[PDB]
């Protein structure tokens, strides 16, 4: 399946609702600040 | 006149009483089309032949011309074609050529 | 007094949290703190610059911007979406302590200021907005569809009591509904009460409606919309027709109308706004900074400056210089004016790009629409006469007959962009004259009798009569507009893509490569990269404003009327005076692209070279040679003019040297500014003095 696996590697080579990825992103950062 | 910016631009810039948009059309087009006097004419250019201007032949991409010859094996082999089809009606088929194309339209090749 | 603490833990909720005195007073230092520390990539205090070009406008209004406000200080860039109202209070009273640190006299000028926030992460579709958006920050875009007029709302009311003198303490009003104070605390009278029309403070209001964009999702669909509320300075930032980005909160209330409408417990909603910007005015003179003045007062500074402009017009197009040096010179645009207070004058240059198919007129003129602010682009039959002018129409509410901006009103100053120009209808075309030289737009109509604005300066494409541009026809004999129109375009650019194959290998490998690069995954002096042009324009088009002192005035006259001589005799159609006022528009455009404040003698003869090439290339093929020839011998192609001093370093030198038997490079241009030979970077940059064995050095300064 090696091939078939490179065929899939080429796919996602061309491959190139928000707010709680922007908070959890965020809550990273005050975890730092309070270490 | 629209179909000039429709075919190059990409899109339909509307600009009347009420309305100002600039209409999105990436679209690809598959025309089909008569020559004047019904016959293709080999003898007269496809310009010739046809009364769509220089501009509008400018935009396609590929022009293809169908000539219906008066051969008779032509004529027996379209005729057999049509009948045993309608009758067996009861290499890919269109669903896996649809899932592989809409799988290769997502590659972008460069040019090397 | 109350004590600082770490802000992101909490058992409250997020509006409580910072309702509460403790982490209130704690998130107004932050922001205060974060407003007199932030920093640019360089060093710049950004908020120092910000405040000070506030103060210096009365604009009583700070933008911030959410991606920096977000690295800087993470909790309130946390506590920003989901409570803004009560952030956004807070941030407001910080900015206006920092402002009045800064001024102290500032509350002289204003008692407010509201902090507006930009580049908001959270973006949204307009057809998207659902229950989960309600109270919180959103943005979104769309195009303005509906305004009400600026209308003053109560904001602080005091009550007349109805039966005595006495006012009633102020009540903050609402957006939800009219508050009101039941009795009065002097004598318990009850029921209606007078505002204190004095005494009662109001704010500026004005409700617009907002939708999709035509070309965004809506493909038959029709479009969704939203109501926004614009309060204080935010009126007037925007007009129906602008395709505006709408930051602000997504508030809702009861709506008993909706309720009937419905049958269903149905809320009203409605955008509280917060910052609207404009997604074609992407960058404006309000906005450019310090260091954006400086790096354009620097490239000015280069000799090359205008070759890098007209290779900066449409990077991605080979050749076609003369049409990228029309394009730049109609995209600074001239000097307008009024001499005497009687009689007008429009400072705007036309052009008409005429030509066969595959040469890249439209591409020109969508790249016009992207690097503009206030462009719009039209086409052939899809434009009307009445659409492109103005149009009168039954109010949607009124029902009483209102004019309306059409085209060439909505783009007052800046460009309106008509492609396949010959092929609308006449009627349509012939709708345009008055905005193409009067620069105004006048209707009759239905009562309405008034004269609308439209100093546009207007580009077309077109092609030939069938299409393939013919050599042996004049520009007038294969074009099929009239003297009329044709007349009122300043710059006319004939296209012909004729065969050479070198040229072609030149044209196909630039072609190919512009293919290979822009893949997702004639130049000789490069561009600038897009967005400094697009600084550089609008820096010039504003903070510039040629002047005209002297031009040569019997070498123009001569020049035009032995123009007018030749054209005679041919097949292109110099009107008088429209011809000589397209020079000296040419002349101020140029100036405007060097940011000169006084036209010199080599803008005119730029304007005069532009114009006697484009009127040479109108034409036969046959007359160009002995039309070229009468023109460029006596009427000023003034390519070089190296001799002269040549022979002034060769006279000083030998003066010198005669001197010294028995610093030069200043006694070279003392002599070149003597005589009227000022621009001597042609010489140190020609071979003439370099196999006289002479060179230069910007520090030694010997020669
Ligand atoms: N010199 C050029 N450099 C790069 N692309 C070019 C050049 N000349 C033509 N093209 C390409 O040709 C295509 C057609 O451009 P377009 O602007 O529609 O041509 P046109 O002048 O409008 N022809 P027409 O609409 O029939 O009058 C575009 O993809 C251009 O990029
Ligand atoms: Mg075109
Ligand atoms: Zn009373």
């Amino acid at each position: 399946n090696r091939e078939l696996e490179a065929l899939k590697q080429r796919f996602w080579k061309h491959a190139n609702e928000k707010l709680q990825v922007l908070k959890a992103k965020l809550q990273e950062a005050m975890k730092l600040r309070r270490f | 006149v629209a179909i000039h910016e429709a075919m190059e631009q990409q899109t339909i810039s509307i600009t009347k009483a009420g309305v100002k948009a600039t209409l999105n059309a990436r679209t690809s087009i598959l025309a089909a089309a008569n020559p004047i006097s019904g016959h293709y004419d080999r003898s007269k250019s496809l310009k010739q032949n046809i009364n769509l201007s220089a501009p509008i032949m400018s935009r396609f991409d590929l022009f293809f011309i169908l000539v219906d010859e008066c051969n008779e094996v032509t004529d027996y082999a379209i005729a057999r074609r049509i009948v045993d089809l309608h009758s067996r009606i009861e290499v890919y088929s269109l669903d896996d050529i649809r899932r592989y194309l809409l799988f290769a339209r997502q590659f972008k090749p460069k040019i090397s | 007094e109350s004590i600082e603490n770490l802000e992101d833990l909490k058992g409250h909720s997020v509006r409580e949290w910072v309702s509460m005195a403790g982490p209130r007073l704690e998130i107004h230092h932050r922001f205060k703190n974060f407003l007199r520390t932030h920093v640019d990539s360089h060093g710049h205090n950004v908020f120092k610059e910000r405040i000070s070009d506030m103060c210096k406008e009365n604009r009583e209004s700070l933008v911030v911007n959410y991606e920096d406000l977000a690295a800087r200080e993470h909790v309130l860039a946390y506590f920003l979406p989901e409570a803004p109202a009560e952030l956004l209070q807070i941030f407001d009273e910080a900015a206006l302590e920092v402002v009045l640190a800064m001024y102290p006299k500032y509350d002289r000028i204003t008692n407010h200021i509201h902090v507006r926030i930009s580049h908001l992460p959270l973006v949204e579709e307009l057809r998207s907005l659902r229950q989960l958006h309600l109270n919180q920050l959103i943005r979104t875009s769309g195009v303005v569809t509906s305004c009400t007029g600026v209308l003053p709302q109560l904001s602080m009311v005091k009550y007349n009591c109805n039966k005595c003198n006495f006012v009633l303490g102020p009540f903050c009003q609402s957006q939800n509904q009219e508050v009101k104070p039941g009795s009065c605390p002097e004598c318990q009278s009850a029921g209606p009460f007078e505002v204190n029309m004095e005494e009662t403070i109001y704010q500026n209001y004005q409700r617009i409606r907002i939708q999709e964009s035509p070309g965004k999702v809506a493909a038959g669909r029709l479009p969704r919309s939203k109501d926004a509320i614009l309060l204080a300075d935010l009126v007037d930032s925007c007009k129906p027709g602008d395709e505006i980005e709408l930051t602000g909160i997504y508030h809702n209330n009861y709506d008993g109308s909706l309720n009937t409408a419905n049958g269903f417990p149905v809320f009203a909603t409605v955008i509280l706004a917060n910052h609207v910007a404009k997604k074609d005015n992407k960058v404006a003179v309000g906005e450019l900074t310090d260091e954006d003045v400086k790096m354009i007062t620097s490239l000015s500074k280069d000799q090359q400056i205008g070759e890098k402009i007209f290779a900066s017009i449409a990077p991605s197009i080979y050749g076609h210089e003369d049409i990228k040096r029309g394009l730049a010179l109609a995209l600074f645009g001239g000097e307008p004016k009024n001499p005497g207070g009687k009689h007008k004058v429009r400072g705007d240059i036309n052009v008409l790009l005429c030509g066969d198919p595959g040469t890249a007129k439209s591409q020109f003129l969508k790249y016009i629409e992207k690097v503009s602010s206030r462009a719009i682009f039209t086409t052939g039959q899809g434009a009307s006469a009445v659409g492109l002018t103005a149009y009168v129409q039954r109010h949607p509410v009124s029902r009483e007959w209102t004019l309306e901006a059409g085209a060439l009103v909505l783009a007052d100053r800046g460009v309106c962009l008509i492609d396949e120009f010959d092929k609308m209808n006449d009627q349509d075309r012939t709708s345009i004259h008055e905005a193409m030289e009067q620069q105004s737009i006048s209707i009759s109509k239905a009562g309405i009798v008034t004269s609308l604005q439209a100093r546009c300066t207007v580009i077309a494409a077109a092609n030939p009569i069938g299409g393939r541009y013919d050599p042996s026809l004049t520009f007038s004999e294969n074009v099929d507009l009239t003297e009329p129109i044709i007349s009122r375009f300043d710059i006319l650019c004939v296209v012909r893509d004729t065969v050479d194959p070198v040229q072609d290998e030149m044209l196909a490998r630039f072609v190919v490569g512009s293919h290979v690069r822009h893949h997702p995954s004639t130049y000789g002096v490069e561009p600038l990269p897009q967005e400094v042009l697009k600084k550089y324009i609008i820096y010039a088009k504003e903070r510039v404003h040629p002047k005209l002192n002297q031009m040569d005035q019997d070498k123009v006259a001569k020049m035009y009327s032995d123009l007018r001589k030749e054209s005679m005799a041919t097949g292109s159609i110099p009107i008088t005076v429209r011809h000589i006022e397209s020079m000296i528009r040419m002349a101020e455009a140029h100036a405007r692209i060097h940011l000169r404040d006084y036209v010199i003698e080599d803008d005119v003869n730029m304007a005069i070279r532009v114009m006697l090439e484009s009127f040479i290339d109108t034409q036969k093929f046959s007359v160009m040679r002995s039309m070229r020839k009468t023109f460029a011998r006596y009427l000023s192609f003034r390519r070089d003019n190296n001799e002269l001093l040549l022979f002034i370093l060769k006279q000083l030198v030998a003066e010198q040297v005669t001197y010294q038997r028995n610093v030069p490079e200043k006694d070279l241009v003392d002599k070149a500014r003597q005589i009227n030979i000022h621009n001597l970077s042609a010489f140190y940059d020609s071979e003439l003095f370099r196999m006289n064995k002479f060179s230069h050095d910007l520090k030694r300064k010997m020669i």
